[PDB]
């Protein structure tokens, strides 16, 4: 079942993925967001991708194809691959480690407008032992 | 029920448009503006072989039917009756003209429907039936059959016979309508007069009866025999196939089994069904405040979803025509062209009763001689 | 309307009816349909064709010869010359009604294709001919190689339609002038008409018998002014019309009258007459004896008369009540004609407004016609052992024997005051018959009788109408025979009887099971499609067969009930039937192989997968790929041979299984992008999916005895059992069969994308 909290988070996270408010992700818009992280796949990829995710050819997609992408339950496997992509892209420099600095630029990159005050605060609410540093379980037990 | 002479010069009927039990609908204009209707000729008398009791019964079913559908006239999507005639003979019943047919044809050319139209049909009949629940007026006949499509997909409830209102307290104890959609409730009634009654919870189960049979194509039970049917209603014991539904979201699955509870107090209602997240939707809002902790999850949910994109992407396999050789199953487009072309060679023999169904079409069972074993 | 013919896609002489010449058309939305038609498809550069593939006037065909071989392959392909008449009658039609700027349009692109000759006068060509040399180029680029002027042009037709069309642009002339008799308002729709019907009493017993219901009716005596006589002396009448002696003219032949014709009154010699409809005569068949198919008759001839009724006046329709319309006892109608006695009261019985009451009120407001031509200007022993038996059975066994061994018109001496012959007592025992409602000798001594039905070759041509072909007699070759264009009554009597040989019932049953197709097709003409061919033999044995099954008895038996059934029986089985609503699966396949259903789109799936192989090998016979290019798939004639080749084997499970693999072939091969370049045998697929399924049976654990061989086939009869789709089903063995033999003859290189 689910909350509505994590309706709130879904939909925030909706809208941070259409810069311009449309109803709609849109070929443009992913293609932004996907170069933005530093990946460059043909128009044709793009094309294909739409077409999978989506249920017919209209090439579009709506809120409740992501709620569904989203709510889908990836085993195990999948998961600990998933998790490692996401992690090598917040882990770009070369030290299995997530700093501050590491964080305030992958936002900034992403398209976020917040202060140095915010990241030290945010970082220091999630990490746990205190080095200013999260590691590999307080990550995946964080996810959700 | 005015003279039949305001009928005769008022509407001029037209070709037939379909054919039933004991009546037959036809088109018919208005003179006054040239608008089309569709105009429903009962004959009480049944060409004369009735006997006064039964045409007695008919009369006082129609009046029952009229001055019930009377109050219900309104809400936009329920048939509109737009005039009534009486005869010593005919009853004439004026409603609006749909243009093509129901759910059945539909859903024999089409197989099978996807999740797009579902959830718009699924919230239209959920809007009628809580509206429906809220006036105290009862139906237990929903059927594929008595819901019309528009050109532009647009559903109206239809085919009151069975409706009649339920004073608060009551418990009814009547049985009516095909085995199919009985709730176990109704069979209960049947066995046992000990059991106090049924109510809102049989549309519940029906709703979820008719979901079923347009998501995976075929009625969650069937059997060729009455008796092992209802069996298998009353074990409730309804499984999902192995190579059929790997392609379907896990909410719809859910929703699925929340519709259909043995147990009727844990039957999900209209209201309770409209606040579930498969019809969750926005428009705008800006009041998004939370803890940072919030931020993190938002921006990882954000990351996790572009990786997930492209691997989703890389996770189709090519034609295999090795596989082909093997299994042609398991791929989807030769199940769906398989099925569709088994419907186009054998789609005369889908109609109306027990007797035959889509369910005869399909063959999931191993079939060996573990047929031997069918029942005591 | 659509087509010209059955042969023709489209013929442009279909613009002279549906233009200004004998306008008879209606629903002008297939007047806008055709035109529509017309333009896309025959619409060249210089003028239109008469219709596809015609070779007139061509560098081909040695124009010394006729009688055309059959080898128009291509070279009566676009090449089509040119013909101007029917652009010429485009700026008259529409000039006509009120068309202008498409008269401008068709005049300027006709000025340019005019030819200036002697005093520089407009000259109409005949034909623009295409050029000998630019013909391969027209091929591959139709409409777009110039033509030159050929063959004879002082075209008066044309010139004088162009010449009338000119002056009635001109403005000297109204389109009312041409045609006084008004006939540009065949479009105006004609809102209803209303029927009367008058009810009459046989005698002072029926009209007492209707009263005590509350109907007021009146006997046949008391109207002395007013006369009525059943149909065939008025058409006994009308076969003395126009008829000469000095010029040896006979005046009309008899024929039969349709209910149009009779329900309007007629004066003779100052005297008023009424007419009864014709299918309440028992003279001619038994038809007429069921109330039900009277009931049926009269709403489908009320329905009939209330649709046109293209006269002036309203309509009149006599009913007598007759003694046969009463019950057992005979002191009450039957519940049926009292139902719809009450229905036409009240003003509303099947489809129309009926109007019920007296004679004397119809008089002064009904059409009325004044006819003026009317004007004066040991055999013994077999006798008497017939005499002394009793039954109806030996009854009709020792009549026939007689008839046919020495009584065709001898007198049986069986009275000795009265010369009794044998035609005199078979139709004496209809009277007996009747009343005992036994349907077990009525058709037998109709046999002997040779009665026909009357408008059987209107039934026949209404049937064949519909591009239909009929087939009259049992399997098989040569004495089945093909009815493929129409045929005059006694040649069509002459044939159904040779076809029937000796059994005499057969030509009755195919003469019934013939008008019910015929006043079936009309009211619901949607069951005959999947069908191409229909045979009555094969109707009527699967009859007997149904039958057989459903009572559980043997094949007699079955034939002496379905023999024995109401002709309303016979309707609603054979709508049953029509309709189509182990033991289950195989009886259904039976049934299709039977009536060989094919789908909609069959012969086109089986024309592309030919384009695409060399050919289908059946069991020897092959279907070469050859035929493709000599024809297209629209005509009849690869529909027939398809069907032949398919109709080699006997079996219907067979042939059901062969569509099946065949269509599982058409769909696997639409995958692949490749050319087999090799035959195709249908049967090693089959057998190959067979082995398929009877192993993996064997696998799974199955015992011997489901596994079961049948006496003839080689096939499981579990297959027959088995549902087409599914994961178990038969369509998944084809298609594993027909691609292990695609791969068997393909160069290691399957290559399939979608």
């Amino acid at each position: 079942q689910l909350t509505e909290e994590q309706i709130a988070e879904f939909k925030e996270a909706f809208s941070l993925f259409d810069k311009d408010g449309d109803g709609t992700i849109t070929t443009k818009e992913l293609g932004t967001v996907m170069r933005s992280l530093g990946q460059n796949p043909t128009e044709a990829e793009l094309q294909d991708m739409i077409n999978e995710v989506d249920a017919d050819g209209n090439g579009t997609i709506d809120f409740p194809e992501f709620l569904t992408m989203m709510a889908r339950k990836m085993k195990d496997t999948d998961s600990e691959e998933e998790i490692r992509e996401a992690f090598r892209v917040f882990d770009k420099d070369g030290n299995g480690y997530i700093s501050a600095a590491e964080l305030r630029h992958v936002m900034t990159n992403l398209g976020e407008k917040l202060t140095d005050e915010e990241v030290d605060e945010m970082i220091r609410e999630a990490d746990i032992d205190g080095d200013g540093q999260v590691n590999y379980e307080e990550f995946v037990q964080m996810m959700t | 029920s005015h003279s039949a002479q305001d009928f005769y010069e008022n509407y001029e009927p037209k070709e037939i448009l379909g054919r039933g039990v004991s009546s037959v609908v036809r088109r018919c204009i208005h003179k006054p503006t040239s608008q089309e209707y569709a105009v429903k000729v009962i004959d009480v008398t049944g060409g004369g072989s009735f006997s006064p009791e039964e045409v007695r019964e008919l009369r006082e079913a129609t009046l029952k039917e009229v001055d019930i559908l009377r109050k219900v006239s309104g809400h936009p999507n329920i048939i509109q009756l737009k005039d009534t005639y009486e005869t010593n003979t005919f009853f004439f019943l004026v409603f609006d003209l749909m243009k093509r047919g129901e759910l059945f044809d539909y859903l024999t050319e089409k197989v099978t429907l996807s999740e797009k139209e579902t959830r718009k049909i699924m919230r239209a009949l959920l809007e009628v039936i809580c509206t429906l629940h809220k006036l105290n007026i009862v139906h237990r006949d929903l059927k594929p059959e008595n819901i019309l499509l528009d050109d532009n997909m647009n559903i109206k409830l239809t085919d009151f016979g069975f409706s009649c209102q339920l004073e608060p307290g009551e418990r009814l104890r009547e049985v009516c309508g095909t085995p199919s959609y009985l709730a176990p409730e109704i069979i209960e009634c049947s066995m046992n007069e000990d059991h106090p009654g049924y109510g809102k919870e049989v549309d519940m189960w029906s709703t979820g009866v008719i979901m079923y049979t347009l998501l995976a194509g075929s009625p969650p039970f069937w059997h060729r025999k009455q008796m092992l049917m209802l069996r298998m209603i009353m074990s409730g014991n309804y499984q999902f196939g192995s190579p059929e539904w790997d392609d379907y979201s896990d909410t719809v699955k859910d929703l699925v089994s929340r519709f259909l509870v043995v147990q009727p107090q844990n039957r999900y209602t209209a209201e309770e069904a409209l606040a579930h997240p498969f019809f969750q939707q926005y428009l705008v809002e800006e009041v998004r405040h939370f803890s940072p902790r919030g931020k993190f999850k938002v921006i990882a949910l954000t990351v996790l979803a572009s990786v997930r994109i492209y691997y989703q992407y890389r996770r189709v396999k090519p034609v295999t025509r090795e596989i082909v050789i093997r299994d042609p199953y398991a791929l989807r487009p030769l199940r769906r062209l398989i099925d569709a072309y088994a419907f186009r060679i054998y789609g005369h023999w889908v109609k109306k009763g027990q007797q035959q169904n889509r369910a005869a079409l399909f063959e999931n069972t191993p079939k060996a001689v573990l047929l031997s074993l069918a029942e005591e | 309307l659509p087509r010209a013919s059955t042969s023709k896609e489209v013929d442009a002489s279909l613009l002279s009816v549906v233009s200004f010449p004998a306008f008879a058309v209606e629903d002008s939305q297939l007047v806008e349909l055709t035109k529509q038609e017309i333009i896309t498809k025959l619409q060249g550069r210089y003028g239109c064709c008469r219709f596809l593939r015609d070779g007139y006037k061509t560098p081909k065909e040695d124009p010394n010869r006729l009688y055309y071989e059959p080898a128009e392959l291509k070279l009566f392909e676009n090449i089509e010359c040119e013909w101007p008449l029917f652009w010429t009658y485009f700026i008259l039609d529409g000039v006509f009604s009120g068309n202008a700027e498409q008269v401008q349009e068709y005049k300027e692109a006709l000025e340019a294709v005019l030819i200036k000759g002697k005093n520089g006068v407009p000259l109409l060509p005949e034909l623009y001919s295409v050029p000998p040399d630019r013909v391969d180029e027209e091929y591959q680029n139709p409409h777009t190689v110039d033509r030159v002027p050929m063959g004879k042009l002082p075209h008066m037709w044309g010139q004088s339609l162009y010449i009338l069309g000119s002056l009635m642009a001109e403005g000297f002339l109204a389109p009312g002038e041409i045609d006084p008799l008004n006939r540009r308002f065949s479009t105006v729709p004609k809102p209803d008409v209303v029927v009367q019907v008058s009810i009459l009493a046989e005698t002072e017993e029926i009209k007492t018998i209707l009263k005590d219901k509350g109907i007021y009716v009146e006997t046949i005596a008391e109207v002395y002014p007013i006369r009525v006589q059943p149909a065939r002396i008025l058409s006994h009448i009308y076969s003395s019309l126009g008829c000469n002696n000095r010029m040896k003219l006979s005046g009309r032949p008899y024929r039969h009258m349709g209910v149009l014709g009779t329900s309007k009154l007629y004066d003779i010699r100052k005297t008023i007459f009424t007419f009864t409809p014709q299918f309440i005569d028992q003279q001619q068949f038994y038809l007429a004896l069921d109330n039900k198919m009277i009931v049926e008759m009269l709403r489908t001839d009320l329905s009939y008369l209330c649709s046109r009724w293209r006269m002036t006046g309203q309509p009149t329709i006599t009913f007598p009540i007759s003694h046969s319309m009463l019950d057992e006892d005979g002191t009450s109608l039957n519940s049926s004609i009292l139902a719809a006695l009450r229905k036409m009261q009240d003003g509303y019985f099947g489809g129309a407004r009926v109007q019920t009451g007296k004679l004397s009120e119809f008089l002064t407001t009904s059409c009325c016609t004044h006819l003026s031509f009317m004007d004066p200007g040991d055999f013994k022993a077999l006798v008497l052992q017939l005499k002394e038996t009793s039954s109806l059975q030996e009854q009709a066994d020792i009549l026939y024997m007689l008839y046919t061994m020495k009584g065709p018109d001898w007198n049986t001496e069986l009275y000795n005051e009265r010369s009794a012959t044998v035609r005199e007592l078979l139709t004496e025992l209809y009277g007996k018959v009747g009343e005992i409602r036994h349907w077990g000798l009525i058709r037998y001594i109709s046999g002997i009788l040779r009665k026909k039905v009357e408008a059987l070759d209107e039934a026949c041509t209404d049937l064949l109408s519909h591009q239909k072909h009929l087939t009259v007699g049992l399997p098989p070759e040569p004495r089945e025979k093909t009815i493929s264009a129409p045929l005059p009554y006694e040649a069509l009597t002459q044939l159904i009887d040779e076809a029937s040989e000796g059994d005499m019932s057969i030509s009755i049953l195919t003469q019934e099971i013939m008008v019910y197709l015929a006043m079936y097709m009309r009211t619901q003409p949607g069951l005959f499609a999947e069908m191409f061919r229909l045979r009555i033999g094969l109707i009527i044995q699967v009859m007997a067969t149904e039958l057989a099954h459903s009572l559980r008895c043997s094949a007699e038996e079955a034939t002496e009930g379905l023999m024995n059934l109401s002709p309303s029986a016979m309707k609603n089985l054979l709508h049953h039937i029509l309709s189509g609503k182990q033991g289950q699966w195989q009886r259904r396949r039976r049934l299709d192989g039977a009536l060989n259903r094919v789908p909609v789109g069959f012969y086109q799936k089986v024309w592309k997968v030919l384009q695409k192989c060399h050919g289908l090998s059946v069991e020897g016979f092959v279907l070469p790929s050859s035929t493709t290019r000599e024809m297209t798939p629209g005509e009849i004639k690869f529909s027939v041979h398809v069907e032949s080749v398919l109709n080699r084997v006997p079996q219907p499970e067979y042939r059901q299984l062969l569509v099946e693999a065949i269509l599982v072939l058409t769909m696997l091969a639409d995958i692949e992008i490749h050319s087999i370049g090799s035959i195709i045998a249908v049967e090693k697929i089959v057998h190959i999916a067979n082995d398929l399924f009877l192993q993996e049976q064997k696998t799974l654990g199955a015992d011997d005895t489901m596994l079961a061989k049948d006496p003839a086939s080689g096939i499981c009869t579990l297959l027959y059992d088995s549902a087409p789709s599914g994961r178990f089903g038969t369509m998944t063995y084809l298609s594993k069969a027909a691609a292990t033999y695609v791969q068997e003859f393909l160069p290691h290189s399957i290559c399939a994308m979608q």
